[PDB]
């Protein structure tokens, strides 16, 4: 069995290490790492036994006692946000199947150059009844908390990437059907 | 690689279901997993040579079968509401690890109390604000899908009849319109940021298309509202100024 | 150093499940035993350097042995089908697999061979990627295993798990496995006639079992008249071996026995 | 450690 | 194939009358595995006779070791009675202190 951190925070371009603890490992056991994107299934990453393993996408560090492991991603990108599983599998044929643990949720952010946080209001294209507030162009460290009004909804932080202009930006959306709710007092 | 079936489906409490999986070409061992929301995959059973060779901690309501062509079926009956999960299928070679485990895309099963719980999404596109165009020289269109249940949804952005992935942003998980509700509706928002010069062109056509997997052909629908069949609801917009 | 496993599955019509017996050796030291006919079908230890292992180790070994017994039953049925043998006859299916370990360079040579009724049946080649069939009935198994890639399955164990288990077994028992027990030697005299006597060169209590015993006359080898016996186990882990030669009386002091063993700094030359 | 079981003969 | 068993009767330690020792009957090179080996003392089967685990050599032939605790005397004669399918009658091998 394996235990690992619940989550790992990181930024774009850095090296990310995920440590995995498996003290009661045996001789006839091998180490493996899997990756699960949202709505997808677990994807294989890298496996090993006792020596340093490195493939095209990751690296695996195993100490001498084999009682821990370290998955190293060299330069993480925004496409690396997934759940990483550290597994210790039975090496024998016709043995116990692969058993998963809790997993580690990786979160990567983008250090934005020249931020300009603002809040705009957008009207519906087909109706004049509905309108939304958009909090955009803020820091990656900016925390958007859920407003506990009964009928006011605020979404979570989302990072978008315009490739043609090499421009990345965070965004959050708020709305309500109260007609009294003001846009300026939406993300305060 | 591994072909699971179906992608999504909806059932009611007390019903039964049969899920199917075809292993990857070259493999013959199949293993089923149940992945609940927020937790990891939990092993069900492993089938090799048309027999159950290893089994986890699931009741005899979960049965399995394997065919001579290595294809397999997971038959689970008397579905409880706790059985809502993503069912994963992993293929391997002769109960070994030389040909490593290969998982499929999964089967999203959501069992509900009643069929009135299923609601289709309402899609709306909100046009960029001229303040944003003037300040940033960019235009952010905002899509919002309201009041859908369960969470069997896929949102996409289509500009000029072609799906775009750059500048597209989707919430990782949808909100709940009323928390502390077992059958609460969901809402999902998305954003598409393009150039202001691109938006300031009436010949460009933007569309937010939300695909929702719901009820099928053989389903008793007695409500006077529209039947929540599997459908594709979208919102359209055109260039401005 | 070498680690080896010996499986024997013999059938018995009408009696019931065919008997399966598995034994495991490191060099000349047995450490594991499994018998399917026992009322307690478990992997039982046979050496002090495996009783130290925890319960999980023996659990995995035991479940592997039980499933192997099942597979060997199926194999016996398929084999009596291939050779068109009667359902009332008993047949033996033997397996021998293992790995050698040099001083450096990981594994030295792996092997995994089978036998049906005391003859070669199918053998894994030294490259661990191809098979060799003894006759046409074994070519069926050859094709069945070429389709299922059985060779790569066995190679994953021989090149990996076998070497690691052997190195671990060596480290956790080096005081009784990596040392050498020199043979205690002597010469006995037995008259058989008025002018003829037999000199017996003894060797007792040595490990491992490989030893060289030979009588020589006037320094030159005497091989055509020496009666040697197979290396006999003493029962406490050591071995025994002797070599006798018939001699005309009076010329006994000219005969000389040589002993060669791993536990000796130099081959020992002794006379009576 | 013993080897795992493979394809039947 | 059927091979006849090679039989050797001896003792674990050099035999000295009056002191504890172990009587050994080593059978080797036989096939099939079914065999019945008994240890005899002065013409009677010795009870509580133990044997090793069933193994085989590189030529696929089986070998076993039957042993029992004893204390040899000058007059008591020990022997080994082995019966196999390749043996028309049970083979008797007496224990010489040198063989």
């Amino acid at each position: 069995k394996t235990t690992q951190p619940i989550s790992v925070d990181s930024y774009e371009g850095q090296e990310v290490n995920i440590t995995c603890s498996h003290n009661n490992i045996a001789t006839n056991d091998y180490i493996t790492w899997y990756q699960q994107f949202p709505s997808q299934g677990p994807r294989f990453i890298i496996q090993g036994y006792k020596t340093k393993v490195t493939n095209e996408v990751a690296s695996l560090f195993i100490p001498a006692d084999r009682k821990s492991s370290t998955l190293s991603l060299p330069r993480v990108s925004l496409s690396d946000t997934a759940v990483y599983y550290c597994l210790v599998g039975d090496m024998d044929q016709a043995g116990t199947a692969l058993i998963f643990g809790k997993g580690t949720t990786l979160s990567v952010s983008s250090d934005i150059q020249n931020p300009d946080p603002a809040v705009y209001q957008l009207r519906d294209s087909k109706s004049s009844d509905k309108s939304v507030c958009l909090f955009t162009d803020f820091d990656s460290q900016t925390n958007v908390s859920q407003s506990k009004d009964s009928d006011v909804y605020i979404t979570d932080k989302c990072v978008l990437d315009m490739r043609s202009m090499d421009f990345k930006s965070n965004s959050a959306v708020a709305w309500s059907n109260k007609s009294d709710f003001a846009c300026a007092n939406a993300f305060n | 690689g591994v072909t699971q079936s179906p992608t999504h489906l909806i059932k009611t409490r007390g019903q039964q279901v049969t899920l199917r999986c075809s292993p990857k070409s070259g493999h013959d061992t199949v293993s089923w997993y149940q992945q609940a929301l927020g937790q990891g995959p939990q092993f069900i059973f492993q089938y090799y040579e048309e027999e159950e060779r290893q089994r986890g901690n699931f009741p005899d309501r979960f049965s399995g079968h394997q065919f001579p062509n290595y294809s397999s079926e997971l038959n689970v009956n008397a579905l409880l509401l706790g059985d809502s999960a993503l069912y994963l299928c992993a293929s391997s070679l002769g109960e070994g690890r030389v040909d490593g485990y290969t998982f499929g895309s999964g089967t999203r099963l959501t069992v509900v109390e009643d069929l009135r719980n299923v609601f289709p999404p309402e899609v709306a596109v909100f046009e960029p604000s001229e303040a944003e165009i003037s300040h940033t020289q960019k235009a952010t269109l905002v899509c919002l899908a309201t009041g859908f249940y369960p969470d069997h949804v896929e949102l996409s952005w289509w500009v000029n009849g072609k799906e775009v992935h750059s500048g597209v942003c989707t919430d990782p998980q949808p909100l709940k319109e009323q928390p502390a509700l077992n059958d609460s509706r969901y809402a999902l928002s998305s954003r598409l940021r393009v150039s202001a010069t691109f938006w300031q062109n009436p010949r460009n056509h933007f569309r937010c298309q939300v695909q929702f997997y719901g009820l099928s052909e053989n389903d008793e629908w007695t409500q006077d509202r529209a039947k929540p069949v599997t459908q594709i609801v979208s919102a359209e917009a055109w260039g401005r100024a | 150093h070498s680690m080896r496993y010996f499986y024997t599955a013999v059938s018995r019509p009408g009696r019931g499940e065919p008997r399966f017996i598995a034994v495991g050796y490191v060099d000349d030291t047995q450490f594991v035993q499994f018998d399917s006919d026992a009322a307690s079908p478990r992997g039982e230890p046979r050496a002090p350097w495996v009783e130290q292992e925890g319960p999980e180790y023996w659990d995995r070994e035991t479940q592997k042995y039980k499933r192997q017994a099942q597979t060997d039953r199926v194999s016996l049925r398929n084999l009596r089908g291939y050779y068109n043998q009667s359902e009332a006859g008993s047949h033996t299916l033997q397996r021998m697999y293992g790995c050698d370990l040099g001083p450096d360079g990981r594994l030295l040579r792996g092997y995994n061979q089978f036998a049906y009724d005391g003859k070669d049946y199918i053998a894994l080649n030294e490259d661990l990627r191809s098979w060799t069939a003894a006759d046409k009935a074994a070519q069926i198994t050859q094709r069945k295993w070429e389709a299922a890639r059985e060779a790569e399955q066995r190679r994953a164990y021989l090149e990996g798990t076998c070497v690691e288990w052997l190195r671990r077994y060596l480290e956790n028992g080096k005081k009784t496995l990596q040392r050498a027990e020199h043979p205690k030697t002597h010469v006995t005299h037995h008259p058989v006639s008025d002018h003829e006597a037999t000199l017996r060169c003894w060797a007792l209590g040595f490990y491992p079992a490989e030893i060289t015993l030979t009588w020589q006359r006037d320094g030159e080898d005497q091989t055509q008249d020496t009666e040697l016996v197979e290396t006999r186990p003493a029962g406490d882990g050591t071995f025994q071996k002797w070599a006798a030669v018939v001699v005309p009386s009076g010329e006994e002091q000219r005969y000389t026995c040589h002993v060669q063993h791993e536990g000796l700094p130099e081959p020992l030359t002794l006379r009576w | 450690g013993a080897d795992g079981v493979g394809k039947s003969a | 194939i059927q091979r006849t068993p090679k039989i050797q009767v001896y003792s674990r330690h050099p035999a000295e009358n009056g002191k504890s020792n172990f009587l050994n009957c080593y059978v080797s090179g036989f096939h099939p595995s079914d065999i019945e080996v008994d240890l005899l003392k002065n013409g009677e089967r010795i009870e509580k006779v133990e044997h090793s685990d069933l193994s085989f050599s590189k030529d696929w032939s089986f070998y076993l070791l039957y042993y029992t605790e004893f204390t040899p005397t000058e007059k008591d004669e020990y022997a080994c009675r082995v019966n196999h399918v390749t043996l028309s009658q049970p083979k008797i091998v007496k224990w010489d202190r040198d063989m």
